[PDB]
């Protein structure tokens, strides 16, 4: 039985929160400090499996992991979809303006 | 004009179609006729700006239409040697051409339209590697409905949030 | 020493590097260093796709193909981690490059077959106990195959997966059942298969070409009908460097 | 035979209410609003930053009267098709197999 | 048969040049 | 409607303080702005980089921040990244960078304030076609 | 061109069109069940 | 019923191919001086 | 005289049906092979890959089009303005793919049609005639050149040419619209008033001969009767016509003078349309129509519309739409 | 910058979304632009290598000036109005600008043409006036007339 | 291609009819008198 599985990734976290597993990069730049060096490095060690495992990128100033703290309650992680991190959509996912 | 593309596909109406033939079958015998005739002409003056060397009361053929005849029949294949039918195609032409695009226009009062193909739409829903022009010419004009209409038809009150306008990537 | 104005328009730039005759050495694996391929280049000479026969029962082989998107093929500039496993095998894991080309090749009889010709995320290992790499080293491994197009392409009535109409516009009543397959586009993931036999082998360079088979997929139209089954050969160049 | 009346509501049960279609246009989107015009869903072209999808606002129908009397959907693609056929106003159940019908308006006798 | 019918009046129309320039009514001066 | 004093009152800093721009000044922020900085920035977006606009919120939200007139002359200045932690004078027109980006040479202080003030005023007049594309023209 | 002389002209009397139509449309009631089939 | 396609156009041309043939004759038969 | 005198002697005959001459000589090659190929592809040509996105367009009729849809597809924006021939090609099945046969097809076209031109002097010349009807076919000459050489020229790849076919010629024109405002461009403008105004005084002229035609047929027979070609008569009153249309609009507007007349009748039509070719071959370097958007602002600084503004609507969503898997950047820069 | 492998991102169409090959297999940039590869620039041969675009090049080697004059260059691209309001032509007034190139591109296409036409003009009548026609065709010797007829 | 099955017959007879109305005239114009 068919599905868009885009569509249906809305209907789940995914849909209401940045998904450090699948949401396209640009989407750091909703909340004050994530862009672009902290997203840049979200989306270069995902997958997690959890939301605080982004605290544990190898590398983090005592500064980005108090702006990651304060900007969990932002965040989620999903199932890595395919569909949304293939062809360097992450990065680039062909909307501008 | 472009609302009637976007909405109508008036370029696809045979009736515009005709219309087109008429004005610019038109337009090709004013200046093929104008240039025959000026390129014709027999010496009835001595000076080398020709219009002079005409009279309005004069009872010959300012032009020779046997040269006129023999040139496109050698150019072209088929050439008028009458006169006056050259004369009333002239007439029947471009206005034969205007009253097929009025009827055209007529139809679309209605949105009886020459809008698509439904053999090429049959195939193109079943078939998603199946393109031609037609489709390519049908997503242009859905883009023209969608991105004009709010503007165009404001006592509609269209708000068309961002994520359904139709675009294609990047732009 | 050819420079770009030397190979531009000669079909050069889509061949990779290849090695001389001499080049029947031994190049020596030290357990205790570790190792990159800091170029891996693959030229395709032929493109075999699996015929689809009809009884369902026949013993299916793959016929030739005339390519038709010209020189376009190579996979070239791949990097990355050649591992000295326990075992003294070796794997190469792949990290980037340009691992991937759109081919269009066409069955006798006018029938075009795309596919995603490609090594991405390549994982392929020797032997064990491969002190030297030689021409008796080989690899084998598997890479990933996504799909043909990607989530943002929209088929000719507008219609996509992360983008377009999810319906058929121009068909405004018709029932929705039979265009499901066409309607609700679909992200396909497989894998491949590949092997690389090392013909060569410069010791000195630590440069090693050969020749390679795969197997994978081709397009599937996000959905929309089977694949084929496509076994590609060609020629292949590394170079490995202590990293 | 009717269908019945579709009546759409949001996660937070507030009924919403389909545009339909104007006669000059051959294809329409699919935007539902509330009972002031105000954008509460809609089917989305781009998805990357859609914020009014059905299955984030949560829209299922309802249907009342006709063949689906008291019946509802909740799965995003059934409200979708009925949102779908809710642009041109009344819902029906069609016989397409009898004609084989293309699925494509043609004009009545009046406009004949 | 969409095919056929398209070329056959195309093909109709080019035996029609032929017949229109070769086989005229000939010109003639008075 | 008209361009009143109250339109053209705009956050001089981040501690609450506003200024009040003349019409002279507006008309000179947009001559400057025209100047220095549309051949990127037409009507609020970033061609080389359409992910960051200069709408009043997307400044807010920068680090520094940016929706006052303090915060604007310093990224004319000394412009970075949307996080604070680059220094980007070496792709980005600034003071700082004028040997490379010459038109900079000439811009005065009184000047920065007035491509500031622009950049604040003019959402307020054009809404959301500031920084809003093609789909707002 | 000197004309043909072996030109001759070609007649057909109403009774011979009456015959004739009524062949064709004959045969024509006649076949086209089977080209219906 | 299901019935040949082509049918139709066959029974319409067998009828109008050899009519027009002797419509064609007979008029200019009947056109011809005397 | 010898075999090449004779030969020189019959290309160059007044007495050919068809006049060959030098120009005929490159002509008649080169568009039979236009023809064929033409002819050829539109029935049975594969799809090609117009844009270089591996996205194969059916034009031909056996592939699924009809009079209307049908087409010869432009050649791959991958080969850009590289020239294609068949031999450059692998195979010829790449050569359908890629889009061959429309570079094959212009060129020989193009070539043939301006020797077309070439012989409308030549053939001037040989009957004694004044030589500028070539001239006037200089305009629709000029116009082929303008769609199919130097509009690819200007954009750097023959795959925006316009297309062989009806529906591609549509998909050219809207295009157009898209990325250059030819609507509102003045060259254009004046090539409408240069068809429309061709058209006007075509049925002018006609109807103003055929109103005064002299009576030297019965009601019975047709008027035409009463012209006989090479007659040396003229068949119409001229200062019949001439009252006539001095008197429906005012005298010193209409021409009295039949020379006048017939080269204002060359002119207008001749001039527009070479304004016409001149305006697709500017906007081939992008020096595109008015662009008015948003030029009426009111004292605070909205926006005030105007029918600028709602052309510019229109044409964005033909920009949005057009290729819409061609771009990867936000700048539709050729 | 923001963390692609520009080299293996695989576009929409399944060509390269930066990067991809020429039809004779030089590495070029992806998108429409691929129409473009044969352009050669002071900026952009920097990353070029024997087989074309070099991607160790691309990914180490591109320098601040590189990019600044690259982003010059887009934001310049000879695109404008009649009027010379810079862009496409969608684009809203704000920036005066048409290139030079587009300015003397167009103005000489246009000239060339017209002296085309001149050619054609005064070749004919040259050769018309030379043999003795160019006012007209003598009634009294009509050459047609002296001609066999075409049938 | 699921075209129109009445498209073939209208199209053979909208060419037909008319081309041998044309063609009667024709013929008995050439057979009359000369
Ligand atoms: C029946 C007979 C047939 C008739 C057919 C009609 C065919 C011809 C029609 C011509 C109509 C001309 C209308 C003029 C409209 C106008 O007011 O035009 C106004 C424009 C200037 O427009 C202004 O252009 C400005 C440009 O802005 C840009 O520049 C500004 C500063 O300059 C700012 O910096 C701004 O931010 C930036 O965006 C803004 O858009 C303004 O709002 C806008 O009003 O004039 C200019 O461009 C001047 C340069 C172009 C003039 C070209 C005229 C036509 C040329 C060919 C004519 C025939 C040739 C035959 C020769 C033999
Ligand atoms: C209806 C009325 C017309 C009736 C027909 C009459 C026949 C001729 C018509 C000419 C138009 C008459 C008014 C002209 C006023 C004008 O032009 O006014 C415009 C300018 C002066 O106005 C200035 O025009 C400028 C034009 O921009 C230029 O300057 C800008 C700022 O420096 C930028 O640098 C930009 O890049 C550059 O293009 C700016 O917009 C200024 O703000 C503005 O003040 O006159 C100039 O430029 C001088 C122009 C010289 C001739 C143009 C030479 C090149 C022509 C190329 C032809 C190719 C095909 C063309 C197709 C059409
Ligand atoms: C090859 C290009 C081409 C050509 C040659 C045509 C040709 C035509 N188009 Mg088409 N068009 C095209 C492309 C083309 N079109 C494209 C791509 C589109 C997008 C779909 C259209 C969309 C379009 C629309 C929407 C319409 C046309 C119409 C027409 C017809 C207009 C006839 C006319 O002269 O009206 C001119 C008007 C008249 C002749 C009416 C009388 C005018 C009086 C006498 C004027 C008196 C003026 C007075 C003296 C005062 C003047 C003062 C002055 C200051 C102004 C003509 C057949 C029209 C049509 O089909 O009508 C039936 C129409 O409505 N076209
Ligand atoms: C009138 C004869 C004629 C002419 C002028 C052309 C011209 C062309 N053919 Mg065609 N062709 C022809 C007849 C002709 N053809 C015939 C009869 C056939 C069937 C056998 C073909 C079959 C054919 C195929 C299959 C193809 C062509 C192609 C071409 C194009 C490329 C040709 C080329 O590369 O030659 C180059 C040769 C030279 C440059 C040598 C000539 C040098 C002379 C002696 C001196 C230099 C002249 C100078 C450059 C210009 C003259 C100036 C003038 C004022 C005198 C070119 C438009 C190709 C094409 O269309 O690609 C897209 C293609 O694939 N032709
Ligand atoms: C090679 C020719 C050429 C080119 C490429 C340019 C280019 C330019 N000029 Mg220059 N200039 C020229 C000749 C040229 N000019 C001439 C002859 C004069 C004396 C009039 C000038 C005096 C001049 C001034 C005072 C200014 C410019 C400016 C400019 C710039 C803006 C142009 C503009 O907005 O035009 C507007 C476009 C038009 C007016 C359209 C012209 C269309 C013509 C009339 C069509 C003609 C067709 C054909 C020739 C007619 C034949 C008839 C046919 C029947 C045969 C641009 C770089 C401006 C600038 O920015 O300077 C820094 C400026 O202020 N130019
Ligand atoms: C001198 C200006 C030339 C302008 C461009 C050329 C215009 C004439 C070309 C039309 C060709 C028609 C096809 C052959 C038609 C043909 O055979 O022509 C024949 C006609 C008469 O020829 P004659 O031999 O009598 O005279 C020409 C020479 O032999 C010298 O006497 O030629 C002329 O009238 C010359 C007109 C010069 C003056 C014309 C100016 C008209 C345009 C003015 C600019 C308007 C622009 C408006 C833009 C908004
Ligand atoms: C080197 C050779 C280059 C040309 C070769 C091919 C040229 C073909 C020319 C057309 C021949 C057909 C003429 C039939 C009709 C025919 O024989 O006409 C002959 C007719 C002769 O006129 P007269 O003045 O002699 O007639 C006087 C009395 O008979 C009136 O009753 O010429 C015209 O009426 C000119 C206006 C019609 C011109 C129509 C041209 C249409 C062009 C083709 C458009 C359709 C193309 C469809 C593409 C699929
Ligand atoms: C590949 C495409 C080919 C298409 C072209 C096809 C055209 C074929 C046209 C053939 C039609 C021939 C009609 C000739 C009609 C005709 O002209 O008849 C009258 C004709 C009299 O000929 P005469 O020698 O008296 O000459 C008088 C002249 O005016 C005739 O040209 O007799 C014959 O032709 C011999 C065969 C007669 C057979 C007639 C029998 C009819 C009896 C009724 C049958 C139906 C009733 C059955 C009841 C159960
Ligand atoms: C003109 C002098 C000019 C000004 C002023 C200006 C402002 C500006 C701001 C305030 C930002 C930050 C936006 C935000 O935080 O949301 C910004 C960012 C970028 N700009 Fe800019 N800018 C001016 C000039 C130019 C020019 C001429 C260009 C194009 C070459 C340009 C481009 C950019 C880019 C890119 C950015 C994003 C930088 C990043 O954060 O990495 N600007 N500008
Ligand atoms: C006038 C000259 C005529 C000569 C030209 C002949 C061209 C050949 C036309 C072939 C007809 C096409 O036949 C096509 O074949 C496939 C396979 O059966 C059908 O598919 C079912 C199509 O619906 C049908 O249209
Ligand atoms: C789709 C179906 C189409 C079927 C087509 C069938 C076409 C049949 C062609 C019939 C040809 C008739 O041929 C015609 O014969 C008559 C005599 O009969 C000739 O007429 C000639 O002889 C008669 C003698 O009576 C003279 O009066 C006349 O002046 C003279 O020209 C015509 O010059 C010739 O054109
Ligand atoms: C007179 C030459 C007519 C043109 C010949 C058409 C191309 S040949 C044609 O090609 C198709 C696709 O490859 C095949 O499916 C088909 O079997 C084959 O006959
Ligand atoms: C998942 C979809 C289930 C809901 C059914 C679709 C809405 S209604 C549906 O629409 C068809 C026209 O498209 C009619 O032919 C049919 O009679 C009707 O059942
Ligand atoms: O190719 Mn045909 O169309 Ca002249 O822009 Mn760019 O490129 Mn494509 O897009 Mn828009
Ligand atoms: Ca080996
Ligand atoms: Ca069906
Ligand atoms: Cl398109
Ligand atoms: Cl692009
Ligand atoms: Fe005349």
């Amino acid at each position: 039985e068919l599905v868009n599985v885009v569509d249906e990734k809305l209907g789940t976290a995914y849909g209401e929160k940045i998904d450090l597993n699948n949401t396209n990069i640009a989407a750091f730049i909703q909340y004050r400090g994530l862009y672009p060096t902290l997203a840049k490095l979200i989306v270069k060690n995902a997958p997690y499996e959890s939301v605080e495992d982004v605290l544990n990128i190898p590398g983090l100033t005592e500064r980005q992991k108090q702006i990651l703290r304060e900007n969990l309650e932002h965040f989620t992680v999903t199932e890595v979809e395919t569909a949304l991190v293939e062809g360097g959509d992450r990065y680039n996912n062909g909307l501008y303006k | 004009l472009l609302f009637f593309q976007g909405f109508h596909n008036w370029t696809l109406n045979p009736f515009h179609m005709m219309g087109v033939a008429g004005v610019l079958g038109g337009a090709l015998l004013c200046a093929i006729h104008g240039a025959t005739v000026e390129n014709t002409l027999f010496q009835d003056g001595e000076g080398a700006s020709t219009f002079r060397a005409f009279n309005p009361t004069q009872a010959e053929e300012t032009y020779s239409m046997v040269t006129a005849n023999r040139f496109w029949s050698q150019i072209f294949g088929i050439a008028f040697s009458n006169k006056r039918w050259l004369h009333f195609f002239m007439l029947f032409v471009p206005v034969t051409g205007l009253w097929m695009s009025a009827i055209g226009v007529v139809g679309l009062a209605l949105n009886l339209r020459s809008y698509d193909f439904i053999s090429q739409e049959i195939r193109a829903a079943e078939d998603p590697e199946f393109e031609t022009f037609y489709t390519k010419n049908l997503l242009l004009n859905e883009g023209i409905r969608a991105w004009m209409a709010p503007q165009d038809q404001p006592h509609e009150n269209f708000v068309f949030p961002e994520e359904v306008l139709p675009r294609g990537n990047a732009l | 020493t050819l420079t770009y104005d030397d190979i531009v328009g000669t079909g050069l730039a889509n061949k990779c590097p290849t090695l001389d005759d001499t080049a029947r050495g031994a190049y020596p694996i030290d357990s205790s260093q570790t190792y990159r391929i800091a170029r891996l280049c693959l030229q395709p000479t032929t493109f075999l796709v699996k015929e689809e026969p009809k009884n369902k029962r026949q013993e299916a082989e793959f016929v030739p193909t005339k390519l038709v998107t010209r020189e376009t093929t190579s996979l070239d500039q791949i990097q990355g981690e050649l591992k000295v496993n326990s075992d003294g095998s070796l794997t190469f894991v792949e990290e980037d490059g340009i691992d991937f080309q759109p081919v269009t090749v066409q069955m006798a009889g006018g029938e075009r077959i795309p596919l995603l010709f490609t090594v991405k995320n390549l994982v392929a290992s020797t032997q064990p106990n491969v002190t030297s790499i030689t021409t008796s080293t080989d690899f084998k491994g598997e890479f990933n195959v996504p799909s043909y197009r990607t989530a943002n392409f929209l088929d000719p009535k507008g219609r996509g997966l992360a983008s377009g109409y999810d319906s058929a516009i121009a068909l405004p009543q018709a029932k929705e059942e039979e265009l499901a397959r066409a309607n609700v586009k679909r992200f396909s993931l497989t894998k491949g298969q590949i092997s690389l036999n090392v013909a060569k082998v410069d010791g000195r360079t630590g440069e090693i070409a050969g020749t390679f088979e795969s197997e994978q997929l081709s397009d599937d139209d996000m959905g929309a009908h089977e694949p084929h089954e496509v076994k590609i050969q060609g020629v292949f160049y590394a170079s490995i460097e202590p990293a | 035979a009717w269908k019945g009346h579709a009546v759409f509501r949001n996660k937070e049960g507030e009924e919403l209410f389909v545009r339909r279609m104007p006669a000059f246009f051959e294809s329409f989107p699919v935007i539902l609003t509330d009972k002031n015009g105000v954008v509460k869903a809609d089917i989305p072209f781009r998805r990357a930053e859609s914020k009014y999808s059905f299955e984030q606002q949560g829209v299922t129908v309802s249907f009342y009267g006709g063949e689906l009397n008291g019946q509802t959907f909740t799965d995003p693609p059934t409200v979708k098709s009925y949102a779908r056929k809710a642009i041109f106003g009344e819902i029906f159940e069609f016989d397409t197999e009898t004609l084989n019908s293309d699925g494509i308006f043609r004009t009545s006798p009046r406009g004949w | 048969m969409e095919t056929i019918t398209y070329v056959f009046i195309f093909a109709c129309i080019i035996a029609l040049f032929f017949f229109a320039i070769f086989f005229r009514e000939p010109p003639r001066i008075t | 409607a008209e361009l009143t004093p109250e339109v053209l009152t705009v956050p001089l800093n981040s501690e609450g303080k506003t200024i009040t721009l003349t019409e002279k000044q507006y008309l000179e922020g947009k001559r400057l702005f025209q100047y220095a900085c549309a051949s990127c920035h037409v009507g609020g977006i970033t061609k080389t980089n359409p992910s960051l606009d200069l709408r009043t919120e997307t400044l807010a939200l920068a680090t520094p921040p940016r929706d006052n007139i303090e915060g604007l002359v310093d990224y004319m200045k000394n412009p970075t990244t949307y996080d604070g932690e680059q220094e980007i004078a070496e792709v980005h027109p600034s003071l700082r960078s004028a040997d490379i980006f010459p038109k900079m040479r000439n811009l005065t202080e009184k000047d920065l304030v007035a491509i500031a003030g622009h950049i604040l005023v003019e959402p307020k007049i054009l809404g959301d076609k500031w920084g809003g594309g093609k789909v707002y023209y | 061109m000197e004309p043909n002389p072996n030109r001759q002209p070609v007649e057909l009397n109403r009774t011979s069109l009456y015959l004739g139509l009524l062949l064709i449309l004959v045969l024509a009631l006649l076949f086209s069940s089977y080209f219906f089939n | 019923m299901e019935v040949n396609q082509l049918g139709l156009i066959a029974t319409a041309l067998f009828v109008l191919v050899p009519s027009v043939f002797l419509i064609i004759l007979y008029v200019q038969t009947e056109s011809q001086q005397k | 005289a010898n075999l090449w005198e004779r030969f020189c002697n019959w290309v160059t005959s007044t007495d050919n049906r068809l006049y060959v001459g030098w120009f005929g000589v490159i002509m008649i090659p080169t568009l039979l092979a236009a023809t064929i190929c033409f002819v050829i592809a539109f029935i049975a040509a594969p799809p090609v890959d117009i844009d270089g996105i591996r996205e194969p367009v059916s034009g031909s009729l056996l592939y699924g089009n009809n009079i209307i849809t049908g087409a010869v597809v432009p050649s791959s924006n991958a080969i850009g303005l590289h020239f294609y021939p068949i031999w450059e090609a692998a195979s010829l099945d790449e050569w359908l793919y890629n889009g061959g046969p429309y570079q094959l097809i212009i060129f020989h076209f193009l070539l043939g049609a301006s020797c077309y031109m070439g012989r409308q002097w030549e053939l001037s010349y040989r009957l004694g005639m004044r030589p500028w009807i070539c001239v006037a076919y200089s305009a629709p000459l000029a116009s082929a050149f303008a769609v199919f050489l130097i509009y690819p020229i200007g954009q750097g790849s023959f795959s925006d040419g316009m297309p062989l076919g009806i529906s591609g010629t549509f998909n050219f024109m809207i295009v157009f619209q898209a990325e250059h405002n030819i609507l509102m461009h003045p060259f254009h403008q004046l090539g409408v008033a240069g068809v429309f105004g061709g058209a006007l005084f075509c049925a002018m002229h006609g109807s103003l001969v055929t109103s005064s035609l002299i009576r030297e047929t019965t009601e019975t027979e047709s008027a035409n009767y009463g012209y006989k070609f090479g007659q040396e008569e003229e068949t119409y009153n001229i200062v019949a016509a001439h009252g006539y249309f001095g008197r429906l609009i005012f005298q010193y507007a209409s021409f009295n003078n039949s020379r006048s007349l017939h080269f204002f009748l060359a002119a207008w039509p001749v001039v527009g349309v070479w304004f016409a070719a001149l305006g697709i071959s500017t906007m081939a370097f992008n020096l595109n129509g008015f662009n008015f958007n948003h030029s009426v602002i009111d004292a605070k600084g909205n926006v005030i519309n105007t029918w600028a503004d709602i052309i510019n609507r229109a044409n964005l969503g033909m920009e949005v739409m057009h290729e819409r898997n061609a771009h990867n950047f936000p700048l539709d820069l050729a | 910058k923001l963390g692609a492998n520009v080299g293996s991102a695989q576009g929409p169409t399944g060509l390269g979304k930066y990067l991809m090959r020429s039809p004779t297999g030089e590495i070029i940039f992806g998108g429409e632009t691929m129409r473009f590869w044969d352009f050669r620039g002071p900026w952009l041969e920097p990353l070029r290598g024997p087989n074309g675009l070099d991607l160790n090049k691309i990914k180490n080697d591109i320098q601040p000036w590189q990019e600044r004059r690259a982003a010059e260059y887009m934001t310049h691209a000879p695109l404008g109005s009649l009027n010379s309001v810079g862009g496409v032509a969608t684009e809203i007034n704000s920036v005066n600008f048409v290139s030079p190139r587009s300015w003397l591109a167009t103005s000489h296409f246009v000239l060339a043409f017209f002296f085309l036409v001149g050619h054609l003009w005064h070749a004919g009548r040259a050769r018309a006036a030379a043999a003795g026609f160019e006012k007209g065709i003598d009634r009294e010797s009509e050459p047609v007339l002296s001609m066999p007829s075409l049938d």
